[PDB]
């Protein structure tokens, strides 16, 4: 019964490890995004001169 | 000389980069902290002269929830610069919705150009740095805390809470140059965070006037 | 944990290691006080749980304030103000330190 | 004019790391010590870190830092002048002052050419300096007194 | 709603029990039995101690606002 | 020195604790949201180590 316990630990580590993977996820979606309007935002760049 | 100017293009145009992403405009993490490197191998490193030439760095970028709000960051050649070269910033400005701007000037503007800055304020937003200012970023330094622009609604929690008059609180000049980083104006707070060594931290708050 | 992450505060606020501060209280000679009087005899194992340790010590945070009110503002800043003063008590009363 | 070149003795100079066994260990490293001011155009300067380059001036740093820098810095130039001879004084009389000369943005000078430029009340500033002449403006503007000073 | 400190200030213990004490000096009822004294300003403390002064001391804010605070309410520091 | 004192004290004369727990001057302006930073007498203050 000690043995369970920390078993369930165990799986609260697991689970905060994905929720660090999400919070990665949400990187990778932010930096998609900002090189999706930068696709756009050469163009008034290049326009400018 | 060449080098140099390189280098302090690519140190401006950082400092630029992290000012606006301190305001709240958002930017990538890459260019937010690019080495000089790939500055030079993405423009020339051959500013005297050649393809990293002033006004072909320029950069746009939009807030973070108002994708409709921009702002230009110029770099006009004129050590001196004038009221034409503004004049047509602004009107080729006026093509878009946007209203703020961000001037670089090598010299110091002729007096007569900040009268047309000041005048066309209440259409267009546009200040001025030196480069000389933007070498460094001053928020960055041991003895400036932390600043947080805060807004209308808070500041009239604040002195709905401590039932002060708003005109009571201390002031700070817009010409600080923490103000101009920040891009506050009159009538407007900010916080400022400081490491109290009696208390750990303490909490205080400037009224722009 | 919270020790840590107040160890990390401490460490970010007072650089150069300066353990010299001032502060209200004297923990220490309170504490020494209270042993002279109880006649605490370190020597023989106390009865004192942790968890009373650690309840006693959330209640007097709670007890010392400096900005009266429950507004989240409010909170923040006697959270701020009487910050160094809770890091310091922390220290001097913890569970192993008290036992 | 000319630099000096002097390696720190003192704590208050060598720079601080945080080793990750989790000790200090001070570090002992070079350091300059100019005769002028110019601050702005030093902090420029490659190799040179733009964080803890201070400038001991009150007056330059407003027009580089800003006002809460200009009180930063004028709090540990005056405990520097205070502590220097080994007495101490308690650090809250010292925030007072700052505070006192930072509250209105600018650094108001304790000087009758700085406290009487507030707006106090003329039978206070009439009280320091200028009695006859805050009295006459007054006069003149017809200011009031809300009778509130000491 | 009152926000003042629920502790008396010196300065207020100061003023109350000069107060007081005048007020005794004037022939004023007393609050408290004599044990056979006769300075005002002993029998000004007594009354302190035993709470039990007739005043109600009123702490102006900054706003403008006031609080009305009765001695037999507030703390004693002293 | 005596000229030193008598311009530092004439430039504090007034400001003073309010009720409100703040430190303000005559002219009610606050110059700081709480004496000290902390609110705390300095006279009941001893040095100690962390």
């Amino acid at each position: 019964k000690q043995e369970q316990e920390k078993e369930l630990l165990r799986q609260k580590l697991l689970k905060e490890q994905e929720e660090k993977r999400l919070r990665e996820k949400e990187e990778q979606k932010k930096l998609l995004e900002q090189r999706a309007q930068y696709v756009e935002k050469t163009k008034n760049i290049l326009m400018f001169t | 000389d060449d080098e140099e100017e390189t280098y302090r293009l690519w140190k401006i145009r950082k400092t630029i980069m992290q000012l606006c992403h301190d305001r709240g405009y958002l930017v990538t993490q890459d260019e937010l902290d690019q080495t000089l490197e790939e500055f030079k191998a993405q423009f020339g490193d051959k500013p005297s002269e050649g393809r990293p030439r002033r006004t072909d760095l320029t950069v746009l970028v939009a807030h973070n929830d108002d994708p409709t709000d921009q702002m230009f960051v110029f770099f006009p050649e004129e050590p001196k610069v004038g009221i034409k070269t503004i004049k047509v910033y602004c009107q080729r400005m006026q093509e878009e919705n946007i209203t703020r701007a961000l001037i670089v000037v090598q010299q110091g503007m002729t007096p007569s150009a900040k009268q047309s800055l000041v005048d066309m304020a209440p259409k267009y937003i546009l200040e001025q740095f030196l480069q000389q200012e933007l070498l460094i970023n001053i928020t960055e330094h041991e003895l400036v805390p932390e600043h947080v622009v805060m807004t209308k609604e808070e500041v009239t929690e604040l002195l709905a809470r401590y039932k002060l008059r708003e005109n009571q609180l201390p002031r700070i000049q817009a010409g600080d140059p923490v103000a101009r980083y920040f891009g506050i104006k009159r009538g407007q707070v900010v916080k400022i965070i400081r490491p109290s060594e009696t208390a750990g931290r303490y909490i205080t708050y400037r009224l722009v006037q | 944990e919270r020790m840590r992450e107040d160890r990390e505060v401490l460490r970010v606020i007072f650089p150069t290691g300066d353990s010299k501060v001032v502060l209200p209280c004297n923990l220490l000679r309170m504490i020494w006080n209270a042993q002279k009087i109880f006649h605490i005899n370190p020597r023989l194992p106390s009865d004192l749980h942790p968890i009373k340790v650690v309840e006693g010590v959330k209640e007097l945070s709670k007890k010392l304030v400096i900005v009266n009110g429950d507004d989240p503002l409010s909170r923040q800043a006697q959270e701020n103000a009487t910050l160094l003063f809770n890091i310091h008590l922390r220290s001097t009363l913890c569970s192993r330190r008290m036992a | 004019s000319k630099v000096y070149m002097h390696l720190p003795q003192t704590d208050n100079k060598k720079k601080i790391i945080i080793t990750e066994d989790g000790e200090f260990k001070a570090l002992q490293e070079w350091i300059l010590e100019t005769d002028g001011v110019s601050l702005m155009r030093v902090l420029s300067e490659k190799d040179v870190d733009p964080v803890r380059t201070t400038s001991n001036d009150i007056v330059e740093i407003f027009t580089v830092l800003g006002i809460e820098a200009v009180r930063k810095a004028l709090e540990r130039e005056l405990y520097h002048v205070i502590s220097f001879d080994g007495s101490y004084v308690n650090y809250r009389h010292l925030a007072l002052l700052c505070d006192t000369m930072t509250c209105r943005g600018h650094l108001m000078a304790i000087t009758r050419h700085g406290v009487n430029r507030q707006d106090t009340g003329p039978l206070m500033k009439c009280s320091f300096e200028e009695t006859v002449d805050v009295l006459m403006e007054a006069a003149a503007h017809g200011e009031s007194d809300p009778m509130k000073g000491v | 709603k009152r926000i003042t400190t629920p502790y008396m200030t010196k300065y207020e213990r100061a003023r109350v029990l000069g107060t007081r004490a005048l007020q005794i000096a004037m022939c004023a009822p007393v609050m408290v039995e004599l044990e056979g004294e006769t300075d005002p300003l002993l029998i000004a403390m007594k009354e302190l101690k035993a709470r039990k002064i007739p005043i109600i001391i009123r702490r102006y804010l900054p706003d403008g606002s006031y609080e009305d605070w009765g001695v037999d309410e507030l703390i004693i520091s002293d | 020195t005596g000229y030193i004192q008598r311009r530092l004290i004439k430039s504090m004369e007034s400001v003073m604790v309010k009720y409100d727990a703040t430190v303000r001057n005559s002219i009610n302006q606050v110059v700081q949201l709480r004496y000290g930073e902390d609110g705390l007498a300095g006279e009941s203050v001893e040095f100690q180590n962390l």
